[PDB]
Formats: C-alpha cells, structure tokens, sequence
C-alpha cells in the first residue's frame, strides 16, 4: 500500500510538503462529524473503494458526487472532512483575510490529487455576488472556481474543484442506485447457457427495450439480466434513460452498435386575462350580434341599438387589427376597482411598526390589546387611528410561516413551512423498487396494558416500525415497554432479516440517540446500508413512515379497550373513564394482533399511491428489479452473533482463571483454558436479553461464554443489571464504608430483592417482552 | 459535543 | 316526503350498532363501526346502508348521550341543558353587593423568577373573592 | 376557478389575481421528457386509476371488519377470563 | 377525429375531439352537431365554437335519425 503511493508520488513528482499533506489526509480521522443542520439530510454511505463509511452533509448535492467517485475508475481514494486549510483571500474592501475552511472531499486520482467542494446553484450565486474575489464562473469550461482554493492547490502540486449540482446527470444516479446491489456482490457468475440465450436474443434484435426483453420466457430472471448489464456484456446507456422505467431503454450488444443505431399574441393574452363570467358575457354579446352578422336580424331585440352597434364595431376592429374578432368582446372586469389605500401614510407606517413590534412577539398578545396600544400611540402622535377590523384584516394578511415562527416558534410554524415541488426527474422521493429506502421510527402506542400474570397495569407499549418507502409495506414491527434503545433496533432488523430476507439500502432514521450510537452505525456499516438522517424537528422527511402510525391508530389501536385516546383532553378525565382501570390487553396478544394487521390486513389493502396492495407492489417490483438472492442475509447463528452489541472498547482480556469482564460480570469458556488466548485481547459480544451468555472471538470463531452465576444470572436483561447496580451504589452510599461494585453483590441483590417497585416493574417488562420474542420465533 | 459520537471512519463489510 | 326510505330492519340494526358499538368507551371511528354494521347486515340478509346514512343518523343522535358514552361525563358537561327561569326566584348573582360572593383558586399562566437568586420558581397561584352581584374583585 | 387537461395530469390552470396560471402536480416532473402522445394515454390511465381506487373502499372496509371482529372476539374472551 | 377515453360522455368528450380535429386538419367544421342533454352544455364549448366562427347544433332527444349516419 505504501510502495504504490510512493511510486505515485515519484511519478507525479509531488513536493515534500504536498506529500506531507497527502500522507496526513490518508492517515487521519475526519475533522468534524457531519451535523444535521436545519435543511440538509445528512448521513453516511458505505464505500467499497475506500472500504469505509463516508459522511455526506447533503444527500442530493455531495452524495451524487460521492456516488460518481465511488463508481469512478480514475479516482483512487476520496477522504471526507480533510484537515482545515487557511485560505487567504482579499475581500471587496482589500483586506487579505485568512479563513479556515474544510473541503467536502479530498480526491486522489490516478494522475492528480486535490480538494473537491460540493455546493448548489443559489449558494454559488449568493457567494459570488457577496464575494467577488472568492468565487467566479468560467464559461469556457463552464465551471465554478474559487481563487484561494485553487491558489492553495497550485502552491502544493494539487488541484481544487467545485462540484455543483447543475452538471450531475440524475439518470446516472438512478441507475447507480439500481445496480449498486449487484456492484456490492463479489462473485457474479451467470450461467453460461442463460447468458448465451440472452446474447442470442440481443444480437437477433437491436434496440430492444428492457420491458420487452424481461417478459420473454427464456428460462431466465431479472437478476440474470441485470448481472449481464453490470458486466458490460449487454450495453445500456446509464446516462439518458433510467432502468426503473424499462419501457424506454433500448438494449444493444456493445457500445459501437448502440452508437450506430442511435446515429395574435396580445389577443391570446387578452383571452388569458378573462374570467368564466367574462367569458359568459362575451358569449352573450356574440349571440346578440350573430343575427346582425348574417343578414337576418331579429324582429324582437331587447338590447338597444347603440350597444349592438358598439359590439359590431369592436368585432370589426378586432378582426381587422388583431386577427380574430371574438377577442374584441372581452370585458376583463378584474382591472376595475379602487385599490388606492384610504389611510394616511403616517397611520400606515405606525400601524406597520406596531404589528411588527407588539403583535409578532414572544407573548402571544391578543389583537384587541395591540390595537388599543396602537390607538394610544396614534393619539399621542396626532395621526388617524385605524379601526379594529382594519387591524384584524392586515394581521390576516401576514399569516403563514413567518408569523407562526415569530409568535409560537419554529415547531408550530412547520405546518405552513413549504412543499418542495419537483421540477425535473430527480431521484424519486419514495424510491424506485422494493428494499431501496426504508424508514425507521418509534412511537408510544395509545393503549394501556395489564400484567399477564398479576393483572397490574404496565403502561403504554412502544412500537417500532421499519417500513419501505416504495410499496408502503410494513417491513418489520416491534413492541416493547422500554424507551428507545438499540435493543429496539436490533430487533426490528432481526425480524426484517428473518421473515423477509435482507435489509434496506438507504435507511432514514431521525436524529435519535439510538441512531447516533456506535452500535447501530457499526451494524449498518457491516451490512452496507446507507444511513440517512432527517434534520432535527423536521418530520416530513420520514412522513411516509410517520402516517403509518396514525393508520395503526384508526384501524387497530383506537378500537381497543384502555386506549390512550381520551387522555389527549387531560382536563376531561375521570376515574370512571381512566384506561388504567379499563385495560385488559397484554403485550403478547397486542403484539400478535398488531403483526396480524400489519402483515395480512394492511398488506392486502389497496393503496391510493400504488393502485395495488403492498404485497402485490412488492412482488411486482422484485420481479422487475430482480430477486437479488446474493444480497440475502441468512437468519442463522452467525447473524445472531453479528447483531448482538458489544462494549465501547470492542475486545476484553482473558484473565487466567476468571475469563472476560463484560458489564461488571465475568464470563468463562472451555477454550479459555488454552494459554494461547490467555492474557490477550479478544473481541467480545454481549447478549442484552440474557446476561448469563456472551460470545468471544477466538481462533476465528465466535464461541459462547457462560458466567460463573448461571443459576443466578440467566434470563435477566441488562437494563435490570443497571437498575440493580445503581440501587446497590445508592444503598452502599447510605453507609460510609466504600465497598466496590462486583459480580457477587449484584448476584445477591438479584437473589435477595424481590419487592422493589422499580425492580418488579422491570422484571414484569422483561417477562412481557419474552412473550413477544416467542411470538416472533413462531410460538 | 455532548452525547455525539466521535467522527470515526467506520469499516464496512461482513467478516 | 318525510317518509323514511331505508327498510325498517336496516334502521333497527343501524340503531343497535350505533348504541352498542359507537357509544362505547373506545372512541371508535365511523368507518370501522360502519364496516362491522355492513358485515352484520350481510350475514343477516338485510339491505345494508351507506356511509352517508350512518354519518347522518349519528349526527342526529348527538348530545349528552353520545358525549357521555364516548368521552365521559366531564366531556358531556359542555352539552348541558341550561337553567332558564320561568318564575323569579331569588336572583342568581345577587340582590345587593356582599350578598353572594365566590371563592376560586387558579394558577397564573406565567413563569416567575426569584428576586434574589433568579432561578425558576414555577407558576404562582392566584385566589379570587368576587362579589357576584357587580362581578367586582373584592 | 380551475381548468384541467384530460390529456395531461401534469398540467392544470387556476384563476389567481386575474391570470390563468399554470399549476404543477407530480405526474409532471415524473412525466417530464416524454412525447405528447404517450402523455395523454398515461393521463387517461391515471384518471381511471384514481377512480377505480376510490370504489374499492368496500373491500378494505370488509377486511377491516373481519379483522376487528376477530379482535373483538379476543377482547370478549380475555375480558371474561379476568 | 377519434377519442377513446374511460370518462362518461359529456362536453369533455367533444371539447377534446374538436381539439384532435384541429390538430390533424388545422381548422374546425363550420357547424358542429352534438347530442342533447345537460351533459353537453358548457360555456367553454360555446366560446370555443364562437371564437373560430363556428356553430353548435343539438339533436332532439329520443330521435337518432338526425345522427343516423
Ligand atoms: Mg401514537
Ligand atoms: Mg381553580
Ligand atoms: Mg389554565
């Protein structure tokens, strides 16, 4: 690895300091973690070129360039958040200021290396118009250039480039997202007979569309066809027409054959100015004049002669100097009116100022009081005071996002925020095929649950939903009494990779903690899922998922006893209507019926946005887009130990005669008796739902480890362990003697304490979720 | 910051 | 035409479903109860009604009964019959000042800060004694 | 006031401020870059589509009713158990 | 001009067949004869016909001899 870089440097004769920067960029963690911001969907993407997770601030600006670089051959490497560069530049005044700047990407190619910064259209124009000597446009190459970035590049043997989103071909992006699953595979081997069959069918017919080839009964599937596509045996232009639309994509054997096969206004504006009532009036005028235009005038005409004559004269005038005479009969009532403001200008200015500085303020003052204050100020200033109706009417002219944000806040103004309306064909909002974009979201189900055995109320369970954005099919549903914590995530994803088969490609997930954790990100990296993050307080970015909660309310949850629906009006609640006295459901049965609804009731129901049931859309998409059996994750023991979490370090030492220390407990295995792995660090994994069992990576295999308290620490969860540890620390804090926390104290706490309300609540929660586990496992 | 993971470059792939 | 168009069996079955499946402590939506009604009608062999029919006959049974069998008594309290005086008993608000006076507590919707250390002291509580005759804050 | 093109979902026209103004949907960007002959066929196809889906509310209601009836049977069993 | 559509007959089925006729011929018939009823009555139809100096005629109900051709 180092020798090839050294030969690269020698061939390109990069200076000592340039080699120093390249070496620093190559071996360094990214400077800053990408922040959600307020308008950018952020996240991480797995790259097989580098073989690591690369962070993008914007999924439609920087991410397309990342996709290109990942699938570009000229690029060797592309680091993200390279170390800051102190760009020196003279501003408009003339002062030469040095501003720290972090380029979006640092790209090392086969003949050059340097910095690449991703921006948008309007950002580039505002920065250019606000900084003449920092950005400018070269129409020769049609590229945006930054003076200090390129200057620093030229002082170091490197290059500097600005990637905008004008030059990105979105058809290319769609096709890359289509074939990324086949790209990530490593042993694509199409059967020779089937490949020959397709080669014959392709060579017998040039320009054959993808849809008209897939439908042929050649004993083949779509996985085979797309595998031939990705290996360039069959040439499809991944630059003009997307593969998601297989009815507009011609297929050719090679590139050469594909290339050969490829090789008055004012009057109309007057009509546009008309109203349906004006149109009807013009029609009436035409019907009145028409007998006078045919030599057969009527003997009974109520309309007087002068108006008929004027209409006829204007008809002739229009047919002379316009081209058509009907357009001369247009009234255009909209221009009429008195739009002049009747209030004096000083009265306006004062009332504008008062609406600005006394109504839209962090007080939510009512209109009457602000009008009264305005009237008092006007009477002090000797100007005309507007009436209350005028104040209410103008306040009604300021409604929308700005006023709601300046009065209630940014959370309340979000309803009237905006809709991003697609002009061109960007990447589709809800994906192109099944298992492309899946959203993950949790909620607190509005239903009270009693204990299965003792019958005491347990509260409202939490529901975790993973749902694909294409077919709306509820991919995986989970129910647990606990708050949002990884266990949640291991679970939904276990079921996903269990009853279905694999997993998403882009998984959006809000800015939780369960998602900013190390475990979820590491698992997504391991299984190569692009992690996308919506900005804080913004909900439309997972809107398709979130509304699936509301449906679950109306179709299954709000039609149950003890639902937490009437508690929205807390002020109207009585002991006769409290759901904690009406609740009868349990966690296991509620989960069972929720799964039934999500898997065979909502699954067979037709969707307005698909005109088919989610299962039918799923089947059609996976038939058109291929089954992609290679990306299947088999639900076996290997996946079982792969989903399990671990500590912060990742590995633990094997102390002789004691084992490995995980979460205050010690774990031992037979293979630990071997001195080869004794007093050495081995990777550890811990089961959150069964503490008494862990796993250790020894001699190229995960091996189970059992704690020394199996009869006393089996079946317990880890949340109960932290509860016991905290209570033990507090109980020993009731005394001055400092007894350290070890395994035996926790063991006798578990074997002695049985009536603690919080601990009993925890054991009840674990016993309840055990039945959900059994229901998942087929019981 | 507070509660935010360090900007580590996570390896990918199933071992 | 003040005559009903639906058959009487359908009317009775829809009344029963409204009484025993919509006026319940579950707050069921109209669509699901309508679907259950339609299924029961199809088993019973009676002509099923439309969703508009169900909505119209539910908005004709509105009041104390619906609000109490749906949300409770504290919610039906807004749909209460007022007391209207035919004869003149003793006046409700008072014949003279200091005759009927009301005591009532509340917590003021304002966060208060301390005058020395400036921490959040929470919302205060205001009690009012009001002369009900002149509505005066005594 | 509104006008619509039977040959184009992507286009509408509304009367705002005294101007017949173009109005954009979604089957516009999604149907951008195609001819005017397949556009109208896809347009008619989506009209019947969005209709016919409104009519299938009966089957969804029936399936919901069956599911809720099973739910209520379990409700009664578990309430009588207690 | 020929229109095939899933919509029921109305002035929508005529305002769009006249459009196809203008597309493939560039003009309009001087007198257009249409069906009776309130489903073929509009302001846009008649303003279109009156714009290009055309005429509309409506057959009488229950007598198809006028449209016998
Ligand atoms: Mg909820
Ligand atoms: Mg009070
Ligand atoms: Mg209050």
């Amino acid at each position: 690895m180092k020798e090839q870089f050294e030969q690269w440097v020698a061939r390109l004769q990069i200076s000592e300091a340039g080699q120093k920067i390249i070496e620093k960029v190559r071996s360094s963690e990214p400077s800053r973690r990408v922040g959600g911001g307020s308008k950018n969907v952020s996240g991480r993407y797995p790259s097989r070129k580098m073989g690591v997770t690369i962070q993008f601030e914007s999924h439609r600006v920087a991410l397309p360039i990342i996709y290109q670089l990942e699938h570009d051959k000229d690029v060797l490497e592309f680091y993200d958040q390279p170390p800051q560069i102190k760009l020196d530049y003279q501003a408009s005044n003339g002062r030469r200021l040095g501003v720290l700047h972090t380029p979006d990407l640092f790209v090392i190619r086969t003949n050059s290396a340097g910095w690449e910064e991703c921006k948008t259209e309007q950002d580039l124009k505002k920065l250019a118009e606000k900084n003449p000597n920092r950005y400018f446009y070269s129409e020769e190459n049609n590229q945006w250039h930054s003076l200090p970035g390129e200057v620093y590049a030229n002082q170091f043997g490197l290059y500097h480039r600005i990637h905008s989103d004008r030059e990105i071909n979105w058809v290319l992006q769609r096709n890359l997202q289509f074939l990324e699953d086949y790209y990530r595979s490593e042993s694509l081997v199409v059967e020779e007979a089937i490949a020959q069959s397709l080669l014959a069918i392709v060579s017998s017919q040039p320009g054959i569309t993808l849809a008209e080839l897939l439908n042929r009964s050649t004993g083949a599937k779509s996985d085979d066809i797309y595998t031939l596509i990705i290996q360039e045996q069959i040439y499809i232009d991944l630059n003009a027409t997307p593969l998601a639309e297989p009815e507009r994509c011609l297929i050719f054997r090679d590139e050469q054959t594909a290339s050969a096969y490829r090789l008055s206004t004012e009057s109309w504006q007057r009509f546009h100015q008309a109203s349906p009532e004006d149109q009807a009036e013009a029609l009436e005028r035409y019907k009145t004049i028409e007998p006078y235009l045919n030599g057969h005038p009527p003997e009974n005409e109520t309309i007087p002669a002068r108006t008929i004559r004027h209409w006829k004269a204007k008809y002739l005038i229009a047919i002379q100097k316009y081209g058509c005479g009907y357009i001369g009969l247009l009234s255009h009532r909209s221009v009429k009116g008195n739009r002049q403001r009747k209030l004096p200008e000083d009265t306006l200015a004062i009332m504008e100022k008062f609406i600005l500085e006394d109504y839209e303020t962090l007080k939510q003052k009512r209109m009457w009081e602000v009008h009264a204050a305005l009237v008092r100020a006007c009477e002090e200033a000797g100007v005309i005071a507007p009436s209350y109706k005028a104040f209410t009417k103008e306040v009604q002219r300021r409604t929308g996002y700005e006023q709601t944000k300046k009065r209630q806040g940014r959370r309340a103004a979000y309803q009237h925020e905006s809709f991003y309306w697609e002009l061109a064909i960007t990447t589709p909002r809800h994906g192109d095929r099944p298992f492309e974009i899946g959203h993950i979201a949790h909620t607190e189900l509005d239903v009270e649950l009693v204990c299965s055995d003792t019958g005491r109320n347990l509260g409202r369970p939490w529901a975790t939903f993973l749902v694909d954005a294409y077919s709306r099919r509820l991919l995986a549903v989970y129910l647990t009494f606990d708050s949002p914590s990884y266990r949640s995530c291991l679970m939904v994803l276990r079921i996903c990779v269990k009853r279905h088969g694999r997993l998403p490609q882009i998984v959006v997930v809000d800015n939780g903690a369960e998602f900013h954790s190390v475990y979820f990100e590491t698992l997504l990296a391991t299984f190569e899922c692009t992690k996308k993050q919506r900005p804080p307080a913004k909900a439309r970015f997972g809107s398709v998922c979130e509304r699936l909660f509301g449906t679950s309310n109306t179709q299954f949850v709000h039609n149950l006893l003890g639902n937490t629906q009437i508690t929205r009006n807390v002020r109207q609640v009585t002991k006769s209507v409290n759901p904690k006295n009406l609740a009868v459901w349990t966690l296991g049965l509620l989960y069972e019926y929720l799964c039934a609804w999500a898997y065979e009731v909502y699954d067979t129901d037709e969707h307005p946005a698909l005109f088919q049931s989610p299962r039918d859309a799923f089947a059609a998409g996976m038939a058109i887009g291929g089954s992609r059996v290679h990306r299947m994750i088999p639900y076996d023991e290997n996946f079982q130990i792969l989903t399990l979490p671990t500590t912060s370090e990742g590995k633990a030492k094997v102390q002789v005669g004691r084992g490995i220390k995980i979460n205050y407990i010690y774990y031992w295995s037979n293979s630990f008796r071997d001195p080869q792995i004794e007093n050495t660090s081995v990777q550890i994994r811990y089961d959150p739902f069964n503490i008494g069992i862990a796993y250790a990576f020894v001699r190229g295999q995960w091996v189970q480890c059992i704690s020394q308290y199996y009869a006393e620490l089996q079946g317990r969860s880890e949340k109960e362990l932290k509860l016991a540890s905290i209570e033990l620390r507090k109980h020993y804090s009731n005394h001055t003697q400092q007894s350290k926390v070890s395994a035996k104290n926790l063991a006798e706490f578990l074997a002695s304490v049985e009536a603690q309300e919080a601990l009993l609540e925890q054991r009840s929660y674990d016993a309840e979720v055990k039945e959900v586990f059994r229901v998942i496992e087929g019981g | 910051k507070v509660g935010k993971r360090k900007p580590k470059r996570d390896p990918i792939g199933v071992q």
